[PDB]
């Protein structure tokens, strides 16, 4: 399963530190040493297609794994004045299975590193490429009866009278095959419309047609039905062979255990209690500890 | 109009070594020196006596 830019993971197996099949390097850098853990410990980084990899260099089981579907907030600190060279810091803030981690990477050697644009460069990509590996619903998919491909696609096949067999009167619609992704959409109110990408779609089979997708990211259950049998299978073969060529090197369209507890953004705090309404304020805020109160809180 | 104290010159050269501490390098400075000749702040002429 795809996990590298979905979660951040600390110390990580030397097999998944390596690239993924769909993944591919971009940059790298030596003598990047890892600040909001106080240990000193010199490392490299590594930016590749969907995470960014820093690992110690000396004990390169000290290393840490941090998703771009994770990232909030990537800025850059150029500082520390004559004194040395101009030493380059690099300020990633992240949240993943709800809990905020910072991570602070600072370039040892002092001149400034190329690796820090780069990183937000393709950052930038894969959040603007998200169309390739996610479900979207009754998005803008459609410009006029044609569907709008994205960067690395080609559209192989459109099959008519294709029904949608999770609704009652918005139904009869079109389905467009693609190397990416199937998308489905009425021709009445053409904003009644799916797009699973072939990288959450788990199981096509016939029950008349069933596109069971990933449980890691939603399962469901999507059915459509198709008037001639022929090209009902002709279409179920078409997809699953579609499937399992991109199974195989997946595209990604990007264009180009208790060590985490260290690198807390907020700082000893990893939960949020349940946010409840405060009457004094007027708005929703997080529930109160036992003792303290608003005004409690807000004076110093 | 009169005459320098010492006919000497002084050429000196400030240079910067790349190294591995430093990226800019240390700096550093060489001199040479050279005697200008006497015949250009003199002629001769009627020597006299007393």
């Amino acid at each position: 399963a795809l996990w590298e830019d979905r979660d951040v993971r600390f110390d990580v197996s030397s097999q998944q530190m390596k690239t993924r099949p769909g993944e591919v390097l971009i940059d790298c850098l030596d003598s990047v040493e890892d600040t909001k853990g106080n240990n000193g410990d010199r490392g490299r980084l590594l930016v590749t297609n969907l995470r960014i990899v820093w690992h110690s260099l000396a004990l390169p089981r000290v290393n840490l794994s941090i998703g771009y579907n994770c990232i909030l907030n990537i800025t850059t600190r150029t500082a520390n004045s004559k004194l040395r060279g101009q030493t380059e810091a690099l300020y990633v803030l992240t949240k993943c299975n709800s809990t905020r981690f910072e991570f602070i990477f600072t370039n040892l050697v002092p001149g400034s590193p190329r690796l820090y644009t780069s990183l937000i460069a393709v950052h930038r990509a894969y959040e603007t490429s998200k169309m390739y590996r996610d479900f979207k619903l009754r998005s803008a998919l459609i410009q006029n009866k044609q569907l709008r491909l994205l960067p690395q696609e080609n559209v192989y096949n459109k099959i008519n009278g294709v029904w949608n067999l999770s609704s009652d009167q918005g139904n009869l619609g079109t389905f467009f095959i693609t190397n990416v992704r199937i998308v489905w959409h009425a021709n009445m109110n053409d904003s009644f419309n799916v797009s699973i990408p072939y990288l959450q779609i788990r199981s096509v089979k016939i029950r008349a047609l069933v596109i069971e997708s990933s449980q890691q990211s939603g399962g469901y259950v999507l059915g459509f039905k198709i008037d001639p049998v022929e090209k009902l299978q002709e279409s179920v073969k078409e997809i699953n062979s579609l499937h399992k060529v991109y199974s195989a090197n997946p595209i990604f369209g990007v264009d180009y255990t208790d060590a985490f507890v260290a690198y807390f953004a907020d700082g000893n705090k990893q939960q949020d209690r349940e946010p409840v309404f405060s009457e004094e304020l007027g708005l929703a805020i997080e529930k109160l500890k036992d003792g303290f109160t608003l005004q409690g809180l807000w004076e110093v | 109009s009169y005459s320098p104290p010492e006919l000497e010159g002084n050429a000196v050269v400030s240079y910067s070594r790349p190294t591995e501490r430093n990226p800019d390098g240390i700096p550093r400075v060489s001199q040479c020196k050279f005697r200008l000749p006497l015949k250009l702040v003199c002629l001769p002429g009627q020597p006299s006596k007393t």
